[PDB]
DNA sequence: GGAGGGGGGTGCTCTTAAAGGGGCAGGTCGC
DNA sequence: GCGACCTGCCCCTTTAAGAGCACCCCCCTCC
């Protein structure tokens, strides 16, 4: 498929080769995090690692992984490697969310600043450059769906910013469930059309006054029948069948902080607490480096 | 057995004057006579330096897990994490097959603080006392196995290995262990500011279990002929009894459905005490508050009379196989309770809110006049 | 010079109270048993009855308007201590009382008694007053009712 | 305190009348004056009839481990085993620090007899009397829990939890748990005829700290003079203090390279104890037979003064954090024992050929005329 | 500087048993027992019969702007006023730093009383016990300077001379003095009915100067231990200390903002006294009357249990560096305590509302049983 | 000398009802 | 058709007032 995790667990092979090199040449005396009482080590296979020692591996990784050519990789293959990761984690049993689970902040961290000042390359003839990242990428390595209150929180920030277009962090922050509106709209021309959106007003500084256009100023989202599981009216209507009955009806802030503990039957996911700006900034970074949203977006302002 | 509504010496053969609390020297302050010695004992047992290991370059997580309860150590090889806990309680009951019951009860109730449902292996340790008569050993012991093993079965587990010794006093408990992953069980560090605490046991089953020793004894009895009568006092004591010897797995279950933040078992110490080492643990500056307090019908005005010998009011008599301490945020408290009350799954049993997690101190206290809730005598 | 504590009951039929001393005994016999007596309120209108001396006294704050208790915070007047100290806890900000089933948390028990409404927990109350059937939980609450309501009077 | 070579209780401001020992009415016995009811409450509570299962229609290995030790429970993740152990003990040694890395070597001998050489986490119990005088335990405990860590750090393990309780006797003790492959442990019930017993461990521990404890009080030490001299306790008492500090971890290694088809741990029962129940497990019929008896220096003659409080001859004399007994085949014994004489690091320590096997009932025996060998003290 | 750390003698080179409190005549009557025949005396002195001029055929401000305290005596150049005071207090806390800084905190609360926020000049008055050694005096007094230096740096003024005398009590003072424009003062006048009285500062800070000089005289400290313990006297004197410490620059600056018609200070002559002195001022018909009287934590129990030598209920105490008692209209009280509590600047204090104000004949009484307020030692 | 009884008055905690301010929900008039 | 304004009714909170106990104060006392 898209995403191999045979890639990722040769690049965390190798890295740990080198790592363990380092470590016995040094040889100083380090105690792992297990409960027995062992010297510290990276273990050569990603499963056998310790929760902690997969945060620490994981983070140094992103400055200190090497290809064939011994080039730094550049930040979207990196991305893509990582994800490469996560789907080897979930395929030998391993439940870890490295990019959600909060004992893996760190980790998120410094991928957000690795990824901070990136840019796309037009180094190619070509004047646009196919990301590695991709959204059925995402999809496939169970990133984006409605598995988990995070994953879920990632989802609507993807469909977000690629119809509503906020490509900017303020853009998001500044939105709000109460300016979110959902109206069926049902055309009587379709008997049981049963069409449904959700409308946001787009921030667009004019000097004239009032709804000039109301497509041209407003961006709506659709349905998707190709898979109900990807439908953003699907996911946005569990979100909210999802939160606390409080918070719907205020225009503060629409993105909740989820749960740190949840079960498949359990009524609520998500406090009251708005997610803070490190994080969504943190959230924001990653979904830019996808290929469709890229390209989304770089027509959008060009256009 | 569990079916016969008590035990009675007579129909086992054993002399009538029989009391299997008499071998255990009862005291006022409980299990637990020193107070401030016995934390700072305990600290010193889970005290540990090497394990900060430079926090291992960040927000490690912590092998102590609570640091006083339910220890969690990572494993080498599979990603899993070992959950296992230990605590003894000698005979406070007169019916063994219940006072076996009661200790596996208490023995599992400190990983049900965490969160986990379901158990591995349990181990026993039987204590024998010097002071029994040969003959009555073999009447008593086989009960109380039997108590341990039915009290295992209901918990999902089976009663495997152990060690028997001999003591001058029976001692009753085991060690409860569980191999799960990191979804399984809650640590409780992620109380927060607004949320509320949940007792899913009533308080003053010390009182309730000491008062039924005195039924018999003139001396002790008349300090309180006047407070309480007996048939109440008897009330309660089976009440005490049936309550200590549930199971919080229900309570476990609720808390992953219903996003519980932190959980403790009041076991030993108090509500107040324990609640003091809960805030410790959280990571954020919150303080506990209990407002509330459930008593067994016809206790609190026992802990008044008794003086300084209990202590209700204050929060430090000492309980066994107490219920759980959660903290859940108001509404999930509110399904919580209604919930647990009345379940299609098994029986109802009911929880009350004592307290509000108030921000600032890492502290926790009681106000300077707690409110009593006299549990009714289930009727 | 306080004596160890003793309790002694009231024998008398329909008085179960247990006192903390023998010397309270006699107090509470003679003041409430024993010494059957019948006041009436000076003010003119007023009507009531009150067997004991100490209460009237009381009952004269309530026909007057002197007001010898000022706020900390505010400067308010109150007629009694108690009055101002439920007053300060709205400039202290503490909310002591709490409900046991949905942790809605109050400052005073007349607020409470309104939340348990929504609980309805009435069903479960035993007692209640012989005239308007006000379905109180426990006993005192009747006569705290017979005496700010259905008032005994001339 | 580590480094010091002995205890002073002058110089922990204690009266020199202290003594450790003093809080336990030790007897001949040991901890349990019986042993067939003892062990039968033990066959009792590691009893389960639903445990059968039909054998699951195959060759199931057993869940209790050796059958009477060191229970193995297969676990739902990766094909893994839990094996842990559980043993308490009362004080023994006059020293606090040494008492307690006795305690600590108690729990993990059963974990060493199924082969298991590293330990993932270990609670304890720290029983503290209520005779004990206030000042003192501020300062005799620290000593004990200091120790019992250190021997957990020289099991390559970390003390994360455990409980504290009040009895008349000081109780120490704890569970040691191991998460192993199938491919890390050894099951005790591959025994074949034509092999041979390795006991690692001088036996006669408790010989020599009985009679340590009577050296003070002079009504008794009058008759133990005559068949001993008073200078052997000392150095027999050493001895004995000393090896019961040191781990069976070694001799646990030398077993996966020697072919071990079965091992237990000499505590309790004694060495012909815990014979007849390591061969009730044995699938094979075979029998034990002890040829030899390695007694500590002296305490044969010893026990003759004492026609059965010790009883060390017929073999049932209870022993402390005593050795393995390893059924070796009789190739590989000859190098085992030398291979533990001298390994590679150092710290060596003598092992007897105690007895033989022979095919026939599952039955273990001591020859009716054993031989004695007084192991030579180091000093 | 001595708020880091307590004043200890050893450290600047003198002997345990000097204390700078030793060189005055303590006494619970104040450094004035005769208060009555002072107020004739000040009263002697203040008054001048030649200023009233005819009234000067009009109704203008006297040169006594009050006749009681910080004359205004109008001057020629500008139409400005002179505002002056001073006040001279004999040492009563240990330390020389803080005596120091409370003696330039009571010489510039004379001036706060009027609303003035700002000091010109201030003079200092320094005397030197006979009994002091040399050795103590190139000690102690430095340090006095120092922190009366510090004091006047933080009320924006500086001390640019005075005068040094010989004295059997040490004598510590000073003089304020600002030129400030009509318009930069409050005169004390203006009361009407409906005002409420405010205090900045609790009282009883002479009882817990004089209970903290009794722990070193056996003889008075026995009368006094039974209902105060030594604990609770350390930290009300650490609280009277602070507090006599403490600059009314916020105070002041308030009370123009919150439309003050008039104010004063409870230096000496205690709570009563300074009202009736400044009821007699008003121009209406205004008689105060007192309900509330903050006092420190558990000073009013030594105050009754002394007897008749400070009577805090009576409002007789004496004090020193005392608050403010400022007339404000019922809302702007409410909103006084507010803001004073919690200043945009920062480092607020507590403020109390102690009475209110009716239609009389220029008098001040107290009620018959006040409502004292145990202020708690916060922080 | 004296601890114990008698008589009186009082603060404190609890309880309930009454008063009151805020806010949701009608009917009427104007645009 | 939509809104502003007046008014009515309910909700929830705060103030006002009674009940009774524990307590102190004073006085007297006959042993
Ligand atoms: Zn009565
Ligand atoms: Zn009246
Ligand atoms: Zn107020
Ligand atoms: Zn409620
Ligand atoms: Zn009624």
């Amino acid at each position: 498929n898209s995403l191999k995790p045979e890639e990722g667990l040769e690049v965390w092979k190798n890295w740990a080769q080198t790592k363990n090199a380092e470590l016995e040449k040094d040889a100083q005396n380090r105690l792992a995090p297990i409960g027995r009482r062992q010297l510290l080590r990276f273990q050569e296979d990603l499963i056998s690692s310790a929760v902690a020692e997969l945060n620490y591996g994981l983070c140094l990784m992103t400055r200190e992984a090497r290809n064939g050519e011994g080039e730094p990789y550049d930040p979207d293959v990196l991305y893509y490697i990582f994800l490469c990761i996560q789907k080897y984690l979930f395929e030998n049993g391993r439940v870890d969310d490295i990019f959600s689970d909060l004992y893996y902040v760190r980790f998120t961290e410094w991928l957000h600043e690795v990824l901070k000042d990136v840019q796309p390359r037009v180094t190619p003839l070509g004047y646009v450059l196919p990301s590695h990242v991709t959204e059925e990428m995402l999809w496939e390595c169970k990133q984006l769906g409605a598995h988990s209150p995070s994953t879920l929180l990632t989802t609507l920030m993807f469909f977000n910013t690629k119809y509503f277009l906020l490509k900017t962090v303020d853009q998001h922050m500044k939105l709000a469930f109460s300016k979110v509106l959902r109206q069926t709209k049902k055309n009587p021309s379709n008997p049981k059309d049963k069409s449904t959106s959700i409308r946001y007003l787009k921030a667009l500084g004019i000097h004239q006054t009032g709804q000039k256009v109301t497509d041209d100023m407003y961006a709506e989202q659709t349905e998707n029948p190709e898979n109900p599981l990807r439908c953003p009216i699907k996911l946005y209507d569990f979100y909210l069948f999802k939160c606390p009955q409080s918070v719907k009806g205020r225009n503060d802030t629409f993105y909740l902080t989820p749960e740190p503990v949840v079960a498949p039957n359990s009524p609520i996911w998500y406090s009251v607490q708005p997610i803070s700006r490190e994080q969504m900034g943190q959230m924001l970074t990653r979904i830019l480096v996808i290929r469709e949203i890229q390209e989304a977006i770089a027509v959008a302002n060009a256009s | 057995m569990s079916t016969r509504e008590s035990f009675n010496p007579e129909s086992y053969e054993l002399d009538k004057s029989f009391r299997l609390t008499r071998f255990t020297e009862l005291k006022g302050t409980g299990c637990k006579v020193p107070q401030d010695v016995l934390q700072k004992l305990l600290e010193s047992l889970q005290e540990n330096h090497f394990q900060e290991d430079e926090q291992f370059l960040g927000a490690v997580m912590p092998r102590l897990g609570i640091g006083m309860d339910t220890c969690v150590i990572p494993l080498r090889h599979g990603g899993l994490s070992l959950v296992q806990t230990t605590d003894y309680i000698y005979p406070i009951v007169d019916d063994p097959y219940m006072m076996g019951r009661i200790a596996c009860a208490n023995v599992l109730s400190d990983l049900y603080a965490m969160g986990v449902t379901e158990c591995d292996n349990m181990l026993m340790l039987l204590g024998v006392s010097n002071k029994m008569t040969d003959r009555e050993r073999d009447k008593v012991m086989p009960l109380i196995i039997q108590g341990f093993k039915d009290a295992a079965e209901e918990a999902g587990t089976s009663v495997t290995g152990g060690q028997t010794v001999l003591n001058p006093w029976i001692v009753l408990g085991g060690v409860a262990t569980t191999v799960c992953q990191p979804n399984e069980f809650i640590m409780p560090d992620n109380a927060v500011p607004g949320d509320v605490l949940v007792l899913t046991k009533p308080l003053g089953t010390q009182v309730a279990v000491a008062v039924h020793q005195w039924l018999d004894i003139p001396e002790k009895w008349n300090k309180i002929k006047l407070v309480v009568t007996q048939e109440d006092v008897e009330l309660a004591y089976q009440e005490a009894m049936m309550n200590m010897a549930r199971l919080n797995r229900t309570a476990a279950g609720l808390m992953h459905t219903f996003n519980a933040h932190a959980a403790t078992d009041i076991t030993g110490f108090g509500i107040l005490g324990h609640a003091q080492n809960l805030a410790k643990q959280q990571r954020n500056e919150v303080s506990f508050v209990i407002h509330n307090l459930p008593v067994l019908a016809k206790m609190a005005a026992v802990s008044k009379a008794c003086g300084n010998m209990f202590g209700l009011m204050h929060g430090t008599c000492p309980e066994t196989s107490g219920g759980l301490l959660i903290c859940l945020p108001r509404e999930q408290a509110a399904r919580f309770c209604a919930e647990i009350k009345s379940p299609k799954y098994g029986e109802g049993h009911q929880a009350w809110i004592i307290g509000i997690v108030e921000k600032g101190n890492r502290t926790a206290r009681i106000i300077d006049k707690p409110r009593i809730i006299e549990v009714a005598p289930q009727v | 010079k306080k004596p160890p504590i003793q309790y002694v009951r009231c024998e008398m039929e329909g008085c179960g109270t247990v006192l903390a001393h023998p010397r309270y005994l006699q107090h509470h016999i003679k003041y409430q048993h024993l010494l059957k007596k019948k006041y009436v309120c000076p003010h003119p209108s007023c009507g009531r009855l009150f067997r004991l001396q100490k209460q009237l006294l009381r009952h004269a704050k309530h026909h007057t308007d002197q007001r010898d208790y000022i706020c900390e915070y505010c400067a308010r007047a109150f007629k009694s201590s108690h009055n101002l100290a439920v007053h300060r806890m709205i400039h202290t900000g503490e909310k002591p009382l709490q409900c046991e089933i949905c942790g809605f948390t109050c400052r005073q028990k007349a607020s409470l008694n309104w939340h348990m409404k929504k609980h309805d927990a009435d069903s479960f109350y035993q007692f209640s007053c012989n005239i308007c059937g006000k379905k109180f939980e426990k006993k005192d609450s009747v006569v705290a009712h017979k005496a700010k309501s259905h008032p005994e009077v001339l």
